RNA sequence: UAACUUGGGAGUCAGAACAUGGGUGAUAAGGUCCGUGUUCGAAAGGGAAACAGCCCAGACCACCAGCUAAGGUCCCAAAAUAUAUGUUAAGUGGAAAAGGAUGUGGCGUUGUGACACUGCGCCGAAAAUGUACCGGGGCUAAACAUAUUACCGAAGCUGUGGAUUGUCCUUUG
RNA sequence: UUGGCACCUCGAUGUCGGCUCAUCGCAUCCUGGGGCUGUAGUCGGUCCCAAGGGUUGGGCUGUUCGCCCAUUAAAGCGGUA
RNA sequence: GGGAUAAGUGCUGAAAGCAUCUAAGCAUGAAGCCCCCCUCAAGAUGAGAUUUCCCAACUGGUUAUAAGAUCCCUCAAAG
């Protein structure tokens, strides 16, 4: 089917509320000092401790 | 001009109350939208709504006349295909008197927000008692 | 009974009678009975 | 204390120091304008009403005299290809009221 | 119109099964056995009551 | 207050509804074809709920002024819970005939019964999504019929200001 | 239903019969309650109120209809382009 | 199985000395209506209720933290 009537740039906007993304989920590394992503090893440097 | 208009801080709103003991339903009703309307004040504007807080106590009481305790169908559909539902002023005077009320002023009033934001205040009791007594109900009679 | 939009004493004991607004005869010969004046 | 005048075709309420904007006098800037038809009195002490009053007529200054703002009247036919458009500027004078 | 049946979910109500006997009654296991198949999965809590028929 | 002639420039040649006089059709049709008038066409505003053609009435413009027309006055919704007298119990009002019938009132002739007009009601009266033939609530008067009083109600008319054309010259205003 | 008109649609509103899915009316086929029979009883006839639920499988034929075989409490009549 | 009913069956009862189920009154009477059975249901904006939990420190108020809930992770009777 075709769109009968074109969407107003309300519409639009209101369709396009919940296309946001979310965050990371992230935490700081208790070795590395820098972020890591929680349950995952550090990419910058070294082990897991788990 | 000059003429003046009623705002949020200029209006003041009274509670009545009124026995339908020997009453019509129309009869009172018409009464009663008017008051709660707000059509007899002097500062009566449109837009805002400077009506009253009625209260209805004895709404077992209310009286028809002719043959409409069995004739006079009260109707209802559900929005489901065959989901229409019927009952009788005879079995709603005894069954919910305090609806029959409602509905019989609330059809009297304007289908807008304002309308419906004046139907609220409307309080309807069966019996000849209410739980607004902190309100200095004032005793108003129809005429 | 005979419920027709004409009800009229057939015999001369059939007596015409109203209740509930409809019209009726009331009669011996139970055959006679009609309403729906 | 106020007074109900009548002026323009048209019924005014007015009181003792008030700006009023009445439609075009025959009076000049400045000249004062004394209005002769009272229909009522009163407000706080006296209270006269009748058919007319002859006497405590309105004493008013004339302050300003000018042209209201453009209104553009505009009426259109659809689908008959029939519009017109005009202007209007509505000329008035505003008065002072001094004395009643 | 309401009411029309088209695809969705299925299943997970609340259903009653009524008119059930019941065939044995074990203490010292609590059990009860039940004459028939009651809803849900196994694991699942069903709630018992005498028939208001 | 037009009429006519002489010239320049046209558009129009599919009309509609309603009221009345007809043909045709079936005393069908929002049918069709003629005469007659109006409205629409090319007409906005008030009423008929909404509703080109029905009723009132013809918008130069502005005003938070007044009187009214059709139509109305219990609430939605501005204005009579008006006044006097009567009728109607069916929610008739607020859809439909032949026919039926100790419904109810009026007047009338008859020797307690019978009839002649008669006003208003009853039955006849069954349809398709949802009450669903008062716009709704509601109404036993807020229905009906008659009769005086008021008031509401338009872009009608009047009031005040203004803009244009005209024609009298009160008096070039 | 067979029509009569020619009001909407010719810069496009897709026909019939089946299938899937239904839904509504009642002028009721079945079941429910009654009156009257020219109703002895089993069974009827015909009216009245009633729309809750129900209302089959095949042969032939594109077919609807229809005729037939076999059951069924009954194998309802219609609207919804 | 209760309540109110349709067509019908009446009792009492006059207007109409009588009779008369109706006008006042009083019953009875259907797979039908309203409950009873089963399910959703307080966004029911008329947003209901009941029990238990948390309830300080600085400045009109702000703050984070409390009870609690998640993010992330292992899953399935759920998807």
């Amino acid at each position: 089917a075709v769109p009968k009537r074109r969407t107003s740039k309300t519409r639009k906007n209101k369709r396009r509320t919940h296309f946001k993304i979310s965050v990371p989920g992230m935490t700081e590394c208790p070795n590395c000092g820098e972020y890591k992503l929680s349950h995952r090893v550090c990419k910058n440097c070294g082990s897991y401790n788990g | 001009r000059q003429t003046f208009m009623a705002n949020e801080s200029n209006i003041e709103r009274k509670w009545y109350v009124i026995d339908a003991e020997g009453q019509t339903l129309g009869r009172l009703s018409s009464e009663v939208a008017s008051i709660l309307r707000g059509k007899n004040k002097v500062t009566y504007t449109p837009h805002v709504d400077t009506g009253d807080y009625v209260i209805v106590i004895n709404a077992s009481k209310i009286e028809f006349t002719g043959n409409k305790e069995t004739d006079k169908v009260y109707y209802r559909h559900s929005n489901h295909p065959g989901g229409i539902k019927s009952i009788t002023a005879g079995e709603l005077r005894r069954t919910n008197p305090e609806r029959l009320i409602e509905n019989s002023i609330k059809g009297m009033l304007p289908s807008t927000r304002l309308g419906e934001k004046q139907g609220k205040k409307l309080f309807v009791y069966g019996g000849a008692e209410h739980p607004h007594a902190a309100q200095q109900p004032e005793n108003y009679e129809l005429r | 009974m005979k419920v027709r939009p004409s009800v009229k004493p057939i015999c001369e004991k059939c007596k015409v009678i109203k209740r509930k607004g409809k019209v009726m005869v009331i009669c011996e010969n139970p055959k006679h009975k009609q309403r729906q004046g | 204390m106020f007074a109900i005048i009548e002026t323009g075709g048209k019924q005014i309420k007015v009181e003792e120091g008030q700006e009023i904007f009445v439609e075009k006098l025959d009076v000049n800037e400045g000249d004062t304008f004394t209005f002769d038809k009272v229909l009522f009195v009163g407000g706080d002490s006296v209270k006269v009403g009748a058919p007319t009053v002859e006497g405590a007529t309105v004493t008013a200054t004339v302050n300003k005299q000018g042209r209201g703002k453009k209104i553009t009247v505009f009426t259109y036919k659809r689908r008959k290809n029939s519009k017109r458009k005009k202007g209007h500027r509505q000329p008035y004078t505003k008065l002072t009221i001094d004395k009643i | 119109f309401k009411g029309q049946k088209m695809p969705g979910r299925m299943g997970g109500n609340t259903v009653t099964v009524q008119n059930l006997e019941v065939v044995q009654v074990d203490t010292e296991n609590k059990v009860i056995l039940v004459k028939g198949n009651v809803p849900g999965p196994k694991k699942g809590l069903v709630e018992i009551r005498t028939s208001i028929k």
